[PDB]
């Protein structure tokens, strides 16, 4: 039979196998999983959607085939698209804060206005002190953390790669996620020509804002001064 | 050409998003720079007294109130206590509620730095204003006196003192910027809702206890009664803005949205009254030049929010 | 220009905007409006000339800043793979002291030094992005620099300005008035340290006290008077 | 008021000036819940003493390079007195107190040094309290770390003495403790040196010297007692063992 | 307190079948949310539940999602909080049944269930509370896009709350408090009913809303 | 025990699911471990109990009493929950205090009646629980300990109340029991091992009194590795292995 | 009219310090900074802030918290915090004496603990974008007059208060911003801006005897 194409968590797409011909193996991708019922006293191995949204079943290389579910009509993976801020900077590393993974900002609440009236991190307030550990996950605005360590960077001339080149703290870096690393860091890696810094401020983040003009530079339009960075290729 | 949603782009440049929206002349909240955000308002629902011919026992609100703005959502309760006392305009004979602000957002802990600052600056405002008077707080001390011999009846007026305290609890869910202006307002239909139960008695000293159905209005100063307006001053970067196919600044009215909370610290904030009088002004010049003429323009849009939220219900 | 003039931040900067001028601390380019301010209260400070000016605010601080070419004193504080960590002042950020940052030094002949040590080194690394590095040899030959371990004297805590007028001013005549009384070792570190050796612990206990309180007493011409006190050995 | 010292020369229990109360120990007594561990009664105070340790730190913080890290929880139990009491003690200031005294106690005791990047935690329950607690404290860590294998220097013997008018009392009771000042003592081994020296209520200072004289002596009895336990608890344990 | 106003310390405080209505997705600044009416004959209740999550977690790293679950009284202070820890307890066992945990390493999924409004004209009440304290969750954590292996529903009956997965046929839930006793099997069909149709009725509030 | 690796969970897992299921120590489904408990060591309290399992988990309680007016004190049983290295604040702890308190409640907990001296007065029972060790939900190791306790509690006797000097009232009452069964496939398990609890599908906590499956009833995560839906004929089952092997449970407690 | 007594340098174990005094409001600051932060304090770019408020009598509480935090508001754009990226200012104020009714009022000991952090970080060596100044002023109930540095006395009385901090460039002549203004009580537009321009001149006054204060005992520390 066809596959339903609206899904619900706890619904059931389609068996384990099928034909029509040759033998379909279903491959339970994003937003399923491969769950056996048990009806009729006797068992069944189907693939069941966990998310609402469109379900999608496509082909890549009997033959087998992904089956997924697409919200419409979150949490950072390997292989990830995250955008992430410079916080720390040395030698070995680049430390980064993840602010948005896939076009979906994380956390949703980053703590604005949490702390008071100046310009204070998401812990640097009364309530950090005060929290819970016990009870609760996180703080208000903590965010996943990563790392781009220096060899990640480039795709070649790994061994000799300037940090100070590549990043300054507060630039706004596309990486990509290599591994799920530790508890406190998430590694990732640059080494593309669509990951990089894709915002920066001249300055260290106290000037305004620059553009990129070439693959290892950005310039400032008020100063015209130029600043190196790896800069992520737009369009 | 990559994009980003408005989103993850309040997340990741603020400042930009501001002012790319700005250079359209409007803002990254979907709203103009003078157009406040509407308010709806359920008022005395979780009253005790929400329901004079069926009171509710167990409840023990005084007061209450239900606002929203926007998608945000503000719930304020009064509750009450009794002190026993010991032993003019002037501010010695004002009172002020207790206030506790609970800001829902992810955490779970003690409070925050928001949480404390809103709920200290609600008290303290609400002294100021001299909206509550220590009078309108004094109880007349009824008498429990026994029927025949066999139970008991109550005799009010129409030998110590004592006075009624007054407890605000107040939540926020789905907050999205500053919350202290709805706090504010909610907190102030809430207080006109207000009824203060009836109170009798029977080294050694006997307990003061509450009627179960009687109430008395709790007579405020209506003339007092001020509404909440915030503002933020934005300088325009030339380089920042769209093509829309020498330096600016301009005014924008009930901040929201992160990008502007996060990118403007220039603010104003005013509790004025329908009556012309002002009862709070606070600038902050943090980033733009807070200049007269913003000054002026702020204190006329509080005025006529003023007389808009005191009028627009009832 | 050669006439030293008392400035507070905000002021107007007073210097010909004709003439080129190199800015050390105390004066601000601000990143956005590009324009010269100064931040800093105490004296402006116009250097004659040569090929440009150097324009610099002396003000009181305490509070010891990383500059490349400063010698410093720090203490061992940990160990690392590679590198050292270095305290030049309590509570401030550590400063990295390379394993190879040293005479004779290889990756089978390390260093002796441990943790609680005094070390006298150069700051050959000030970057603004990164942590601060020190150095004990000169970098471009390799060799002994003056620099390396302080054994069994004495450390005092000292104001900046103190320090740098220790170092710079030879006109400055505590180290004379206390040559005037015994032998003794000193290091200069601009980190607002002073190091001491005497051979008897009396004498260094006496070098102590005196430049403590000269330390603190503003007065230049007292110091002899304050020596001779000190050096009268009074309980 | 009543006679807390007859001119009999006796005390309400029965006992005299200087006589210890009933002073029994266990050693090894939960072997499945802690390296080192002692059940201790004396008098009526009955206390478990846990020693888990040396161990992994918890955190990645609390890790000390070149010692090990060594805490203390004192948990009295709300049953321990006759009133039980409706409030916890934990975060009291007095417990809080107790807890950094007998750490920084076994501080300058235990060979932390040989024990680098590890951490000693202390797990003790009161069970029953009758006066004389911090001795009796004292002398649960002291039996319960020695059963952990955990190196120290010597013993620590933990005593109280109170004074009555002009003589002083060995080991008072909890009636005795009330009306009456006391002073706190933790002796080292047969040392004449004081690891601990407690005085809370007024005592005049010209019989002050008095008080700690009879005290070290009752804590080198109670360091006589402790030993005779473990020697004995040795002796059993390394004779069945063998073959 | 000295992170409150709790005003004078000398004051002391002053002593004197059901319809249903689902909606998703209206706070703003967590992942989740859900409100949740329930109207029956002389009795009315209102609920809301935010999921925060997924977030980072402190601590060492954890193979998969780590659900937390709080209970904030609302109006008045109906409940005892060891009450509210027990049920709050109770629910984590079920969504652990239900939500896809190994989806989620080193992260935290926190849940929380503001309880409004119960006030009942009818002249232990946690029990009657409970199913719908479920659905609001499992709506809220499908509108957070956090995975479900299916729609935990649940029932009441004789102050026993039942709650199921897979169309009534096993068992995620079963919380038991006094509440008289009867025999199990009604009690099991009064609730899978209930169960039936709060799943009916939240799949239809899924398609409507998300 | 705790944090088992995912192919020593598959293991015990398949051994414990299989018909019949293998235990890793050969217990049979019904069997409990070697306890030993000892009883009357706190002459300060009126009862008090000491219980120590093979694992090596270990509980104290003690029983306390006060006079209290009962309409200024409807409930005349509170229990306190310690547990070691657990902060009072814990949630486990609440749980556990909640449930014990609801056991014991004298509405129909236990036969309030016993309590009762005087029309206006009677002895409030303060029920203190220490758990030492647990490697395991302790929540039938403190009902078991609880039971002995209780049925070795001596109140002051009663002659405003005054009462006698020297002589006590044995506290008569019969204690509840909760059980708790380890949900594995489909087994049922009786006083389940920390490695039989890390694997386990779900659990099922029954309390038992005067010989019948009372309440409070729970079904409870035993972890939050493996915790699955069960069918609705293995809680009958569990309810009924709880009343099959439950009397036996209460003569072997009750013989002193 | 208007005398202050202020202090720089008094604390030995910390960067900066000041001890300030109007009328009755007694109030000493520390200042150490730049030093490291901790992880939750610190900030990518730019300088972070620690805030401390303590009373005179009592302990700290959310009245202080609300003083922390308009403090925070003043001291922020006065400090150029993008010299110091990661790294942190501690900065606390002990209210030695209130010098005004505690329970109703707070604006002496706001306006002096402003001043006392201003003097405090330059004492420090701190990195200032410019100058400050501020000063508390009041309208009473039946004058309806405007009293600059008003007693307590005058506050009991008072119609309105106000808290007027002012940012100062070019010699203490230009007011670059208004830092802080904090009004509460009853007032009107015509009020308030009649109170502005007194408030900014007798603020300039402020600025001007502050300058003298700080070189007077600055100068010496530094050579020609
Ligand atoms: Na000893
Ligand atoms: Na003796
Ligand atoms: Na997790």
């Amino acid at each position: 039979f066809q596959f339903p194409e609206i899904a619900y968590p706890g619904k059931l797409i389609c068996p384990q196998y099928g034909t029509e011909d040759i033998i379909f193996n279903y491959v339970p991708g994003p937003g399923t999983k491969l769950i056996q019922y048990e009806h009729n006293g006797r068992t069944l191995e189907a693939i069941t959607a966990t998310l609402v949204g469109t379900v999608r079943c496509e082909e890549e290389k009997v033959k087998n085939i992904l089956v997924s579910v697409l919200p419409g009509t979150n949490l950072p993976k390997e292989g990830d698209i995250v955008l992430t801020r410079v916080t720390r900077l040395s030698l070995q590393r680049a430390n980064v804060e993840i602010l948005a993974v896939e076009d979906k900002p994380s956390p949703i609440d980053s703590g604005i206005g949490s702390n008071g009236s100046g310009i204070v991190a998401a812990g640097g307030g009364s309530g950090a002190a005060t929290f819970s550990v016990s009870q609760a996950s996180s703080d208000l605005g903590e965010t996943f953390r990563g790392i781009i360590r220096s060899q990640d960077v480039r795709s070649t001339d790994r061994d000799r790669v300037k940090v100070i080149e590549c990043f300054k703290p507060g630039d706004i870096v596309r990486a990509q996620v290599l591994s799920l690393g530790d508890g406190t860091n998430y590694y990732l890696t640059t080494a593309r020509n669509d990951l990089g810094v894709v915002f920066a401020r001249a300055a260290n983040g106290a000037g305004g804002l620059m553009y990129a003009t070439d693959w290892q530079m950005m310039t400032s339009p008020v100063t015209g001064a130029t600043e190196k960075r790896k800069c992520a290729k737009p369009f | 050409p990559i994009t980003f949603p408005p989103e993850v782009l309040a997340r990741i440049s603020p400042e930009l998003s501001l002012q790319r929206h700005l250079s359209l002349g409007i803002r990254p909240c979907l709203r103009k720079y003078e157009e406040f955000r509407d308010v709806a308002i359920e008022n005395n629902t979780l009253s005790r007294y929400a329901d004079a011919g069926n009171i509710d026992t167990k409840n023990n609100i005084l007061g209450s109130n239900v606002l929203k703005s926007g998608k945000t959502i503000v719930i304020t309760s009064i509750t009450g206590g009794i002190i026993e006392e010991t032993s003019e305009d002037i501010i010695a004979n004002y009172a002020s509620v207790y206030p506790v602000v609970e800001v829902e957002r992810g955490r779970v802990g003690a409070c925050t730095d928001e949480e404390m600052t809103i709920s200290q600056k609600l008290h303290d405002s609400i002294l100021h204003s001299r909206i509550l008077p220590k009078k309108a707080l004094k109880v007349k001390a009824g008498v429990r006196s026994a029927n025949e011999d066999g139970t008991f009846s109550v005799l009010y007026p129409d030998k110590r003192k004592w006075s009624y305290v007054l407890y605000a609890k107040i939540v926020v869910l789905s907050r999205t910027g500053p919350v202290f202006d709805l706090c504010w307002n909610s907190l102030m239909y809430a207080l006109q809702s207000v009824k203060l139960p009836r109170a009798f008695i029977d080294r050694e000293t006997y307990e003061i206890i509450c009627d179960q159905t009687k109430s008395v209005p709790l007579m405020i100063n209506a003339k007092n009664i001020a509404f909440a307006s915030n503002y933020g001053i934005v300088e325009l970067d030339p380089e920042c803005q769209l093509q829309n196919s020498k330096l600016n600044t301009v005014l924008i009215a009930d901040l929201d949205t992160e990008a502007e909370e996060t990118s403007i610290h220039s603010t104003i904030s005013i509790l004025a009254a329908p009556s012309g009088n002002y009862k709070q002004l606070t600038l902050m010049g943090g980033g733009a030049k807070i200049t007269p003429e913003m000054i002026k323009r702020s204190l006329l849009l509080s005025r006529v929010r003023a007389d808009d939220l005191s009028t627009r219900f009832n | 220009d050669s006439m030293s003039t008392f400035i507070f931040p905000g002021d107007s900067f007073p210097v010909d905007p004709t003439t080129p001028v190199k800015l050390g601390p105390g004066i601000y380019c601000d990143p956005n409006t590009q324009e010269i301010r100064p931040v800093n209260t105490g004296v402006l400070h116009v250097s004659a000339k040569g090929k440009v000016q150097t324009a610099y605010i002396d003000y009181s601080s305490k509070r010891y800043i990383p500059s490349v070419n400063d010698f410093v004193i720090g203490v061992i504080i940990g160990t690392f793979s590679d590198s050292y960590k270095v305290s030049l002042q309590n509570f401030s950020s550590s400063v990295s002291l390379s394993y190879m940052a040293f005479p004779n030094a290889s990756k089978k002949n390390r260093p002796t030094l441990q943790v609680g040590d005094l070390v006298y080194a150069r700051v050959c690394t000030a970057e603004k992005e990164l942590e601060a590095e020190i150095e004990c040899f000169d970098s471009t030959t390799g060799r002994d620099a003056g620099f390396g371990i302080l054994e069994d004297g004495m450390i005092i805590d000292v104001n900046l300005n103190f320090a740098r007028q220790l170092l710079f001013n030879n006109d400055f005549p505590l180290l004379k008035v206390l040559a005037a009384h015994t032998k003794f070792e000193v290091a200069i570190g601009l980190n607002g340290k002073i190091w001491v050796k005497c051979e008897e612990l009396s004498n260094t206990l006496a070098c102590y006290r005196t430049i403590m309180e000269c330390c603190q007493k503003n007065d230049t011409a007292a110091f002899k008077d304050i020596a001779k006190r000190q050096f009268k050995e009074i309980l | 008021r009543l006679e807390i010292y007859s001119p009999e020369g006796l005390r309400l229990d029965g006992r005299r000036w200087n006589e210890l109360r009933r002073f029994e120990s266990s050693i090894n007594t939960h072997p499945h819940a802690a390296d080192g561990s002692s059940y201790m009664e004396q008098g009526n105070n009955k206390i478990i003493t846990l020693v888990k340790g040396p161990k992994e730190p918890r955190l990645k913080s609390q890790m000390d390079t070149s010692k090990a890290l060594l805490n203390v929880s004192v948990n009295i139990t709300k049953f321990s007195k006759f009133e039980r009491s409706k409030s916890s003690h934990k975060n009291e200031r007095r417990v809080l107190e107790i807890q950094t005294s007998l750490v920084r106690m076994f501080e300058k005791n235990v060979m932390l040094n040989i024990y680098p990047r590890t951490v000693i935690d202390i797990e003790i329950h009161v069970l029953e309290q009758d006066g004389g607690i911090m001795g009796s404290l004292i002398n649960g860590i002291t039996l319960a770390l020695i059963d952990a294998g955990i190196s120290m220097f010597d013993y620590i013997s933990g005593i109280s003495v109170g004074l009555y008018d002009t003589t002083p009392l060995l080991d008072t009771n909890s009636l005795e403790e009330n009306a009456m000042s006391t002073v706190t003592l933790g002796v080292v081994g047969k040392s004449e040196k004081l690891s601990l020296l407690l005085v809370e209520d007024k005592i005049p200072l010209d019989r002050l010297e008095n008080v700690l004289a009879i005290g070290i002596a009752g804590a080198h009895r109670v360091r006589d007692l402790m030993d005779e336990e473990l020697r004995k608890h040795a002796q059993k344990r390394v004779s069945n063992a063998s073959a | 307190d000295r992170r409150r106003l709790l005003g004078p310390a000398a004051a002391k405080p002053m002593a004197f079948e059901q319809e249903l209505s689902l909606h998703t997705g209206f706070i703003e600044n967590c992942n989740g949310s859900a409100l949740v009416e329930a109207r029956s004959l002389g009795h009315q209740t209102s609920l809301i539940t935010a999921v925060y999550g997924p977030r980072s977690i402190r601590g060492s790293f954890t193979s998969q999602g780590t659900i937390s679950i709080q209970l904030k009284n609302g109006l008045l202070e109906k409940y005892n909080t060891n009450e509210l820890k027990e049920v709050s307890s109770f629910l984590m066992g079920i969504f652990n049944s239900v939500v896809n945990l190994s989806r989620y390493p080193k992260s935290g999924i926190d849940i929380f269930v503001y309880l409004t409004y119960d006030k009942d004209l009818t002249n232990s009440q946690i029990s009657s509370l409970i199913p719908h304290c479920i659905t609001s969750i499992t709506l809220a954590l499908a509108d957070a896009g956090i995975e479900l292996v299916d729609m935990a529903g649940a029932g009441e009956a004789n102050g026993t709350v039942v709650s199921f997965i897979k169309n009534g046929e096993e068992i995620v839930g079963f919380w038991k408090d006094d509440g008289d006793d009867e025999d199990l099997l009604e009690c099991l069909d009064r609730c899978k009913e209930q169960y039936n149709r709060y799943r009916d009725l939240m799949i239809s509030c899924l398609m409507n809303q998300e | 025990h705790m944090s088992l690796s995912v192919a020593e969970k598959s293991y015990l897992y398949d051994s414990l699911a299989s018909t019949p299921s293998i235990r890793p120590d050969g217990r049979l489904p019904h069997q409990f471990r070697p306890i030993e408990i000892f009883t009357d060591f706190l002459p300060s309290s009126n009862g008090s109990s000491r219980i120590i399992a093979s694992d090596g988990s270990e509980c104290i309680v003690s029983i306390k009493s006060k006079v209290v007016d009962h309409h200024v004190e409807n409930e005349l049983l509170q229990v306190d929950v310690d547990i070691a290295g657990q902060r009072d604040d814990a949630l486990v702890v609440e749980t556990i205090t909640s449930l014990l308190n609801k056991v014991l409640k004298s509405g129909s907990g236990v036969d309030s009646s016993k309590l009762q001296l005087t029309k206006k007065y009677s002895f409030k029972i303060f029920v203190d629980v220490l758990v030492i060790s647990s490697h395991s939900h302790p929540i039938s190791l403190i009902s078991f300990a609880i039971y002995s306790a209780l049925n070795s509690t001596y109140l002051p006797k009663l002659i405003l109340p005054t009462f006698h000097d020297y002589d006590m009232v044995k506290l008569d009452i019969n204690p509840p029991l909760v059980f708790i069964l380890a949900v594995v496939g489909n087994n049922m398990l009786l006083d389940p091992a920390a490695n039989e609890s890390e694997v386990a599908n779900n659990g099922l906590i029954i309390s038992w009194s005067n010989g019948k499956i009372t309440s409070p009833i729970r079904s409870v995560a035993l972890n939050d590795s493996n915790v699955k839906s069960f069918k609705p004929h293995l809680l009958k089952q569990g309810l009924a292995m709880v009343e099959k092997y439950a009397p036996d449970v209460v003569r072997s407690l009750e013989n002193l | 009219s208007m005398s202050v007594q202020a202090e720089i340098g008094i604390l030995d174990h910390v960067d900066g310090s000041s001890e300030f005094v109007s009328q009755d409001t007694k109030v000493i600051c520390s200042v150490t900074g730049p030093i490291e932060p901790k992880a939750r304090q610190e900030l990518p770019t730019q300088l972070a802030l620690e805030i401390i408020v303590r009373p005179a009598k009592g302990v700290a509480t959310t009245r202080e918290k609300v003083l922390e935090d308009k403090l925070r508001a003043v001291l922020t754009p006065l400090i150029t915090r993008h010299c110091y990226p990661r790294q942190l200012c501690q900065i606390t104020c002990q209210i030695l004496e209130s010098g005004e009714d505690e329970a109703e009022f707070s604006l002496r000991e706001l306006s002096c603990c402003i001043n006392a952090a201003f003097l405090a970080l330059v004492d420090a060596g701190i990195a200032l974008n410019s100058m400050c100044a501020s000063i508390p002023i009041a309208i009473i109930k039946d004058t309806s007059d405007i009293i600059v540095d008003p007693t307590a006395e005058q506050l009991k009385i008072s119609l309105s208060v106000h808290t007027l901090a002012l940012e100062f460039v070019n010699g203490g002549k230009v007011v670059k911003n208004v830092l802080l203004l904090d009004s509460n009580g009853d007032f009107n537009e015509d009020q308030l801006f009649s109170l502005l321009e007194l408030g900014e001149q007798k603020c300039q006054e402020l600025v001007t005897n502050i300058r003298r204060i700080i070189q007077d005992n600055i100068s010496p520390r530094l050579v020609v």
